[PDB]
């Protein structure tokens, strides 16, 4: 691979080029994004997009100066992240002399969590809407690396509450599960195809409680969902979900 | 019964042609096609033509045309290949065959043409028996056969004798460009003092016999 | 045109077991035959015109398929079959043979016995000093040898060979030669022998010390 | 045995379309002769190819 | 030599990709999972599932590096967890010279009573390869000792 | 006029897997046209009529596509597969042919073997040192040879040179000559080759002290 | 059969003519289309230009118009090439090839021509073999064959008896615009004391042959 | 903005041959998708990513292709396959399909049962004369058919009408449609219908004379 | 299933529109010729052209064919219908038979769409009496092209042969010539019936192995007839 990248901080774009087209073509998937963990030492780590690209094995590839990639919050978020890649000498093959395609990529824009990005990329020169363009959400903190960062673990997205829930009578139902030390409030819901019971527990201990819920449904096969109380996560805690089983299990 | 004799093998030097032959008795001649058929040592089959003996019309696998020319004699009842430009790959087993339909009912014996530049006889030297470390059962003893060109060596032991218990390894060719193997045997520890152990080495290209008697070392 | 694609390329069975090998034509023959060869000798007519058994051939050799694909099972495994099986057609010119399954005797785990060879004082005064390393009557045929000279790990000084499947016993024996100057084998003291083998709890190591006879 | 045939005398092909340059796959065999007697029982009977 | 597998844990991606909506057909059955004792010499050795699966001989397996697994555990709630087995060298036949097809297996993934477990493999580079089984309960002669 | 595109321009493939190449045109063609070359021979036609094999051509070769987008196709890669590829048009003036496609066969690492050797004294008395490095029977291609003379790390005063393909084992082997004044060689003494191979663990060294035997 | 029968191999000053030929038989000369393709040490082949011998009717690739001319004598079945002012640039090797519709189905044996000035035979250096070229009982050695032009050389050795390890390097262009080559090969380092090892270095273009005999070094 | 030409327009196969179908596309696209159209249905996603079959879509069917030029293969045409391939894209703005490839399944001759209506009594009460020919179960689709009336040939007052290709016998069938006034229609006394097809050697007329039964 | 082409003569634009100094690309394949066979039976045939075309301009109503010998002679073919291009499967294929063709003949076709060298051309040189389809030409049947002797030629003593061949009805006059390194025996033979019939030639040298040659002398070939020949072998 001779030619390289050196990759800059220009705007020159326009959160308008990004959006000419209010649905983007949806066969420009030559770009790829996926989250990388800046230090692998940290828990903790800062994620950023790894934003790889494929160039088209064409005579046009040997007009191209640059690629710019701009990426875009859209939550009511405007644009103003733009990078633009220089390649450092004129391509010679339509692709590598052993290689698949002429790729490269970008690793910067740290990303936050649950989050929908809309990435697109235009090559310099050359059409002028995006050449490339993905969609992209964010992992959150159900995800096996995002799960260990500071704003997912004082959520509880490590809690093991082992949720057990049995079927005890036509109308009732026993849910147990084990606290959990960042808090002490939790709410046991049952749900079918809508909510079915709800209960409400206080326990200050460490320890594997019991809470009925008496539910106004059938509740065999129903999910549980326990709600913790944790702070900094306020209401919105990560949720533990569980079935409903028929008690005894054995014969 | 039908038989298919073929000539016999050959030494030759890179980039000389020879000629072999295959004499068929047995059954008309002319009423069944002839094939040969090239096989390199412990690798595959391949085609190399067949001939018509009734008309002399021949078909061949590309590889090996201008390589090969088949002809007949109806007179003798024989089928020819000519291989020209011998190279190294060309070393190998060549049969030729009959047919009637699109199988191969009798085979020939085999003809083995061999690429030379030269001939080397080997080096054979003792693999001495651990009677250093005698007992706990059985002993290992063998000839280191190093240093020959082209293949094949024979090996037998105490002049045909001596069959159990012997492994003549495949050879391996060398860095060098020639060969070397050893042969091994295995025999009761408390028979090193007692029996005679001898390698007979035959290496045809070469017209070298040699014979190494294997004795356990000095030890006391 | 037509290749012949045969499956598997090497394989093992046990007496008394099914064994099946396939033939893939790269397009449609009006029949297919099979050829038995072992080690040196000629291969002979087995199985003929896609499911007839040339005279003599056991009857739990049979041969079935059409178009494109062929096989050939062994309904019970013997120890006579273990060959090279060729598959073959000639209906297009030209003749092609397949690749060949070449079938061995599967048989119980046994350990190699290890043994090793100094160099004999006849070579070393030629300058070079071949030490032998054998595996002898084992059985997978996996096997990993290391050299060792005064616990150094050697590598790119050595060359292994093996025997075919013994007609008796069905083991394999392994020859290890490690090369080396007399030079630098007149500079060490203890050469080894490191033998890995599934029949092996542990590598078992045979060394011997120079000069110590 | 629904289809059944119908034959006739036809123009064909000059009959060097028959001279293969080649040796014919010897498992093209879709194709045979056998000779039959067109009155059994008597003498000195035609003898015609039943292919 | 032949190749063996070194396998470790993986991160994996998300049990969404487990869902197969297409039906794979029933035949393919080169993904295979029992349980094992792990310890014969105890009462109540833990119970580890052993994950068998045999690679197809074709093109494709000379390109092969490395198998993906990943195991879903639904009882009283959800577990998930990824292995990727590295092959330690590459590989030259399309089947084992000394066997059959290539057929290699996990030990882990330690075994909860009354739970249905589903079980998902795939080959790197490219679910392909899918097998489930519900483990028994306090009934079974194995899970009894627990 | 047509330019035909072949990717990859190199690649290796080891025996027995299959292989696709593409030959991409400038414009529309009517046909694709493909040819073999083996190194020092004519090209023999290979694939013609972009489909259509050549007479002798074994099956395992296919060709397919249209318009602009050709491929050329091995079921099961062999070892006699390894060559260049051309492909090639004549539906346009000029008649061209493609960059090509070179097929090598791929096998197992192996390590270099490492020897070096001093310039000859005839080399000397006519004003000139050429110290060689020789790595035999390699693979794959890529190694790195680094010179050293008296522990100075030299640059832009070697040539490298590579083999083909070995016929029997497919290894390489590379000759790399480092050139002196012979003032420059008489002032120095020791001169090293430090070969750096993925079949050796860490970079192997050979060196000799100039007046040494 | 179909053959395409070219002229042998050519040193030309570069200034001069040259024609080189393209004999042609067993097929009808006027029906089929020659073809001249270049190809230089760069390995792509490039289409020179065609001729139909029917009228001599002709296209170029562009950058051979007025530089290549591409003639037919239909009597003797005969297609030509001539340069008429070869330049540096036009060493390589040249084929000529038969086309029906697009493709070309019978090709030439080559014809390589090399534009020199002047020639220079090579010195012929010894690579003596040594412990430090000695591994695994393998000793390997050579001849360096120095600053000559143009290519080719032709190395043997032993005058083509010697079975062994042989590696013949590809020339390199040295920086004075003259070649270097390195002929090697690997024998048993038992060998260095019986048997010799002679290179024969043949450079046609200047008319030098040289035998060099390689021996290792001993000290004083 | 780019555009997607298929060829051909109209083909029709036969069983068992190999099939293949042009996209190519006005520039360079990412990707071609195919879909699947049999009369009287929703177009369904067929071969989607160039080469990736959907699910229960036979193995026979294959796509290739890159830049500007694609295809669909059926390696052995079935009578199943006949139906309009379109391809399609969504590298630019709009989204836009090719015209499509009409695909019909090939069969023998077979020459058609000719049936002539005349007109109802209850239509003629109306005031206008409808006279329909039939040709019923023929191939290929092509054919002849002339209208005459007392031996007058008729011309620009008829109309035909053909059915797509029955799924069980590949056959099509016919109707010409002859429109007269009522009050030509009782000037004339023979109505006839004269077919020419390929399956007929000569051309079958069918007649009736007005107000017989 | 297509439209139909009736074809007719017509004057030609000179041949120089065909025949350029320059290539015409070979991929370019939409005219095609073959030389038939006109007559099925197997006595003396004409010898025709098989030109066809296929046919991206959509309509047309004519196309143009000139065919020269080295001759120059056109024919326009004009098509009753058109689609307004390709309805069966293959492309869309016409195929006009026309043209007698002549022995060891160079042709030169050029054919160019009427409204519309030229991208449809073809060039072929026409074989002689040994060909297998020119060899039914009458000149060459006249020559002995089809006669197919037999001959057997037999050493009988140290100074005779016996030639076996069967007679042709074209002729009745045949010279049996035996010749090794010179002609070493001759037989000018008469026989009016068509038999597999004998002949002794007198040989003054060693016979085994010769060539032996039939001249027949048809009366149409004159000194021209085309020979036989064999091989002198040994008696069962
Ligand atoms: C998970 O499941 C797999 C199978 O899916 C098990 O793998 C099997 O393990 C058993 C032993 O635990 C193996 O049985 C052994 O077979 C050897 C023969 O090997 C060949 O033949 C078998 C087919 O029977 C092939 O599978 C195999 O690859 C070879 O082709 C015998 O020789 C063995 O005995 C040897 O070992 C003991 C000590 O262990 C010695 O004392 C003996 O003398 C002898 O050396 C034994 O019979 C079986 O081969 C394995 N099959 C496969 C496919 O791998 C795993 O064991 C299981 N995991 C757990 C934790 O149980
Ligand atoms: C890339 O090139 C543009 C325009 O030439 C320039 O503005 C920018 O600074 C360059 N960036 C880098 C990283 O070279
Ligand atoms: C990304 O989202 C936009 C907006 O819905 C859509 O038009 C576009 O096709 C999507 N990208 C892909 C590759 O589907
Ligand atoms: C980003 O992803 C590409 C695509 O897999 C990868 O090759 C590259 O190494 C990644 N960048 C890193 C790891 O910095
Ligand atoms: C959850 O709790 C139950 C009941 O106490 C116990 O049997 C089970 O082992 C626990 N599971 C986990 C994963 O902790
Ligand atoms: C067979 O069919 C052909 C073509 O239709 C016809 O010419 C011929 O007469 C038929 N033969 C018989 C015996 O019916
Ligand atoms: C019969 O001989 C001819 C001439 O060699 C050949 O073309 C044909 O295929 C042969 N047929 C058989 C069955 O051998
Ligand atoms: C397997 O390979 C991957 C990628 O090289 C690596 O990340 C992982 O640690 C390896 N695992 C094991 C068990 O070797
Ligand atoms: C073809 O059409 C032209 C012009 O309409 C006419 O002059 C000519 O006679 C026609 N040829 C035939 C053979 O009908
Ligand atoms: C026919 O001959 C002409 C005149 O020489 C030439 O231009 C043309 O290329 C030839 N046709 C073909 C198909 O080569
Ligand atoms: C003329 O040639 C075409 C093309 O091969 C062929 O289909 C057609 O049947 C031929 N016609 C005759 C009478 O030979
Ligand atoms: C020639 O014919 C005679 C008479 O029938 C016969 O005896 C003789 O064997 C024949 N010889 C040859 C060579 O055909």
């Amino acid at each position: 691979p001779e030619p390289t990248i050196q990759c800059g901080s220009e705007p020159g774009p326009s959160p308008e080029w990004m959006v000419r087209h209010t649905l983007t073509p949806g066969d420009l998937r030559d770009l790829r994004v996926e989250t990388i963990k800046s230090n692998v030492d940290l828990e903790d780590s800062p994620i950023l997009m790894n934003i790889s690209w494929i160039l088209r094995a064409d005579a046009s590839i040997r007009l191209l100066k640059a690629t710019k990639i701009c990426v875009m919050g859209k939550s009511h978020f405007q644009s103003y992240s733009c990078i633009r890649c220089n390649y450092t000498q004129a391509f010679q093959t339509q692709t590598r002399p052993s290689g698949g395609k002429w790729t490269f990529s970008y690793v910067g824009f740290p990303v936050e969590l649950n989050t929908v990005y809309f990435i697109g990329a235009h090559n310099i020169p050359n059409e002028d809407g995006p050449s490339m363009a993905v969609n992209f959400t964010s992992p959150g903190c159900l995800d096996h690396v995002m799960k260990y960062k500071k704003k997912c673990i004082e959520a509880g997205s490590l809690w093991k509450p082992n949720i057990t829930a049995c079927k005890r009578s036509a109308n009732t139902v026993e849910v147990n599960f084990t606290t959990s030390p960042l808090g002490d409030r939790y709410m046991a819901l049952i749900q079918s195809t809508a909510v079915i019971g709800t209960s409400y527990v206080s326990e200050k201990e460490l320890t594997r409680t019991s809470v009925v819920v008496h539910v106004t449904g059938e509740s065999e096969g129903a999910v549980v969902q326990l709600t913790p109380y944790f702070h900094t996560c306020g209401n919105d805690c990560i949720r533990q979900r569980g079935t409903v089983v028929q008690c005894p299990q054995t014969g | 019964e039908v038989q298919l004799q073929q000539s016999g093998p050959e030494l030759v030097k890179p980039g000389a042609s020879v000629k072999i032959s295959c004499k068929t008795s047995g059954y008309t001649f002319t009423e069944y096609t002839i094939h040969w058929v090239k096989q390199n040592h412990g690798k595959s089959l391949d085609w190399i033509g067949g001939i018509n003996p009734n008309n002399g019309g021949t078909t061949y696998n590309q590889e090996f045309k201008g390589k090969a020319t088949l002809t007949v004699d109806k007179s003798s009842s024989t089928a020819y290949m000519e291989f020209r430009s011998l190279t190294s790959e060309d070393s190998a087993v060549y049969y030729c065959a009959r047919s009637y339909y699109g199988y191969v009912d009798y085979w020939g014996q085999g003809t083995t043409l061999t690429a030379a530049a030269s001939t080397k006889g080997p080096s054979v030297f003792p693999l001495a028996p651990s009677s250093k470390s005698t007992s706990g059962g059985t002993a290992a003893l063998g000839c280191l056969v190093k240093d020959y060109f082209p293949e094949p060596v024979t090996v037998s032991w105490n002049s045909g004798a001596l069959t159990s218990g012997v492994h003549t390894f495949p050879a391996v060719l060398q860095s060098s460009g020639l060969y070397s193997l050893s042969s091994v045997v295995t025999v009761p520890s408390s028979s090193l003092g007692t029996q005679t152990y001898i390698c007979n080495v035959n290496h045809k290209p070469s017209n070298t016999k040699v014979d190494k008697k294997a004795e356990p070392k000095s030890c006391d | 045109q037509i290749v012949l694609t045969q499956s598997p390329a090497i394989m093992s069975a046990s007496p008394g077991e099914k064994v099946t090998m396939t033939c893939s034509a790269s397009s449609s023959i009006y029949y297919i035959h099979w050829y038995q060869q072992k080690s040196g000798t000629s291969p002979k007519r087995w199985i003929y015109d896609t499911s007839k058994l040339a005279s003599g051939v056991p009857a739990r050799f049979s041969g079935s398929g059409s178009g494109t694909s062929y096989s050939l099972t062994i309904s019970s495994m013997e120890a006579e079959d273990a060959a090279t099986y060729y598959c073959q057609q000639w209906s297009s010119n030209p003749f092609t043979f397949g690749s060949g399954t070449k079938l061995e005797i599967k048989r119980t785990v046994a350990a190699p016995s290890v043994f090793i060879f100094p160099p004999s004082d006849e070579q070393l005064k030629s300058g070079t000093a071949s030490v032998v390393c054998l595996l002898n009557n084992f059985y997978p045929r996996e096997a990993k040898v290391q050299w060792k000279v005064d616990n150094a790990l050697q590598s790119g000084n050595s060359q292994e060979s093996v025997t075919e499947q013994d007609s008796k016993d069905s083991t394999y024996s392994l020859s290890s030669t490690l090369t080396l100057s007399k030079a630098d084998y007149e500079k060490h003291k203890v050469y080894a022998c490191e033998v890995t083998h599934q029949g092996l709890s542990s590598p078992v190591t045979k060394s011997f010390n120079r000069g110590e006879c």
